[PDB]
């Protein structure tokens, strides 16, 4: 199946430049043009210009003229896109989205790639359990999750059991602290009756400080 | 540029119903070389990356089912949602592309469901967190509709204030409610002079608040 | 303009 995968998020500094990438399977990659779209929040779309694989050749939106550069490396079927003199109004995540051709809409979207310009340096999470309890259980079911306390910048991905656990989990979105960090919690209602024979394990990656944790989460 | 704007910028629906909404653009994006207008729309729902629905304002995408409708010529277009199902809260974005890309700025379709109280749960801070110097205590209300939630935290009874977070869920796709969670966080020092740690919840499924609680170390 | 550039660039 088609895959547009793009590299994970980013923290930088006002000044710096940063260069994403996007790798496209399941399809030969100069077969459809490729745009790049910016999201500032949930909102907002601008796009940015478009990149024809084939040739290497780009077109700008004059917003992003010589602020953004696009690139292309054919063997390992992967689109860049590169963004100088980065200020704070340029904290967004940026798609990449492939275009067949003129008269067509953007039909596949990557992830996203999630940018934060910031003087602010990282801080990775710590992680800590919500262990289920009898004052976590509604009705034979027990609310158990992990919380993910004091990082910088978005965002911080949690799964359960390595994807396995995904029916009934609330990751919520992260609040922001007095400290300028930020704090989430992922929880997920199971079955009391197996607290004892199931394993509920919450990953937690943040990128850009390179936690990567796996914590079990038991009863107590 | 070319300017799109939509409307309404939000709105709410029962599940089966039908819904409008609109694009308009400053100009027209009619393609002349084969007069089609260059004008597609999106759904993006929560947490996921656009989709295409629709372009040359009426023909659908692939695999888009049939009750997502594009009509429109000029400089005014139209999405219609011919039975709003649950998994199509999303934001609808439209787009022109007959002259430098532009977007408008999307409209929100909410989902309006029966009420539902929150199931609430309490946790005690954690014993690795509480070694570092440090109590997160957090209260969480799963699965309610509407939105609206109020959580007060007490501690033996004592009302708190300015001493918590919380945030809310996207509705979510399946069965339309929210979900939010709320930490109250004390200094360890401040957390082991106390004895009951309670987050009592107000909703309208709920004719009274209820309140949640644990006794510290038991 | 920039409807003109687009329609050489998807040539």
């Amino acid at each position: 199946e088609v895959q547009l995968q793009q590299s994970g998020p980013v923290l930088v500094k006002p000044g710096a430049s940063v260069r994403m990438s996007c790798k496209a399977s399941g399809y030969t990659i100069t077969d459809y043009y490729l745009n790049w779209v910016k999201q500032s929040h949930g909102k907002s779309l601008e796009w940015l210009g478009v990149l024809n694989p084939y040739s290497g050749g780009s077109l700008y939106s004059q917003t992003f003229k010589g602020k953004a550069t696009l690139t292309v490396d054919r063997s390992s079927s992967t689109a860049y896109l590169e963004l100088n003199s980065l200020t704070s109004e340029d904290s967004a995540v940026y798609y990449c989205a492939r275009q067949l051709g003129r008269g067509n809409g953007l039909d596949y979207w990557g992830q996203g790639t999630s940018v934060t310009v910031s003087s602010v340096s990282t801080k990775g999470p710590s992680v800590f359990p919500l262990a289920p309890s009898s004052k976590s259980t509604s009705g034979g079911t027990a609310a158990l999750g992990c919380l993910v306390k004091d990082y910088f910048p978005e965002p911080v991905t949690v799964s359960w059991n390595s994807g396995a656990l995904t029916s009934g989990v609330h990751t919520f979105p992260a609040v922001l602290q007095s400290s300028g960090l930020y704090s989430l919690s992922s929880v997920v209602t199971v079955p009391s009756s197996s607290l004892g024979t199931q394993t509920y394990i919450c990953n937690v990656n943040h990128k850009p400080s390179n936690t990567k944790v796996d914590k079990r989460v038991e009863p107590k | 540029n070319i300017m799109m704007t939509q409307s309404p910028s939000s709105l709410a629906v029962s599940a089966g119903e039908k819904v409008t909404m609109s694009c308009k653009s400053s100009q027209s994006v009619l393609h002349s070389s084969d007069q089609k207008n260059y004008l597609a729309w999106y759904q993006q729902k929560p947490g996921q990356s656009p989709k295409l629905l629709i372009y040359w304002a009426s023909t659908r995408e692939s695999g888009v089912p049939d009750r997502f409708t594009g009509s429109g010529s000029g400089t005014d277009f139209t999405l219609t949602i011919s039975s709003v199902q649950a998994e199509d809260l999303a934001v609808y974005f439209c787009h022109q592309y007959l002259s430098s890309y532009t977007f408008g700025g999307g409209t929100k379709l909410e989902i309006k469901r029966t009420v539902a109280a929150p199931s609430v749960f309490i946790f005690p801070p954690s014993d690795e967190q509480l070694k570092s110097g440090t109590a997160s205590v957090v209260c969480l209300l799963n699965n309610f509709y509407p939105r609206e939630a109020k959580v007060q935290w007490k501690v033996d009874n004592a009302l708190q204030s300015g001493n918590s977070q919380e945030s809310v869920t996207e509705q979510d796709s399946k069965d339309s409610t929210y979900s939010l969670s709320s930490t109250l966080t004390l200094s360890k020092a401040d957390y082991e002079k106390h004895k009951v740690y309670a987050c009592e919840v107000t909703h309208q499924g709920l004719s009274s608040p209820v309140t949640k609680s644990f006794n510290r170390g038991e | 303009d920039f409807k003109d550039e687009l329609e050489e660039f998807f040539k």
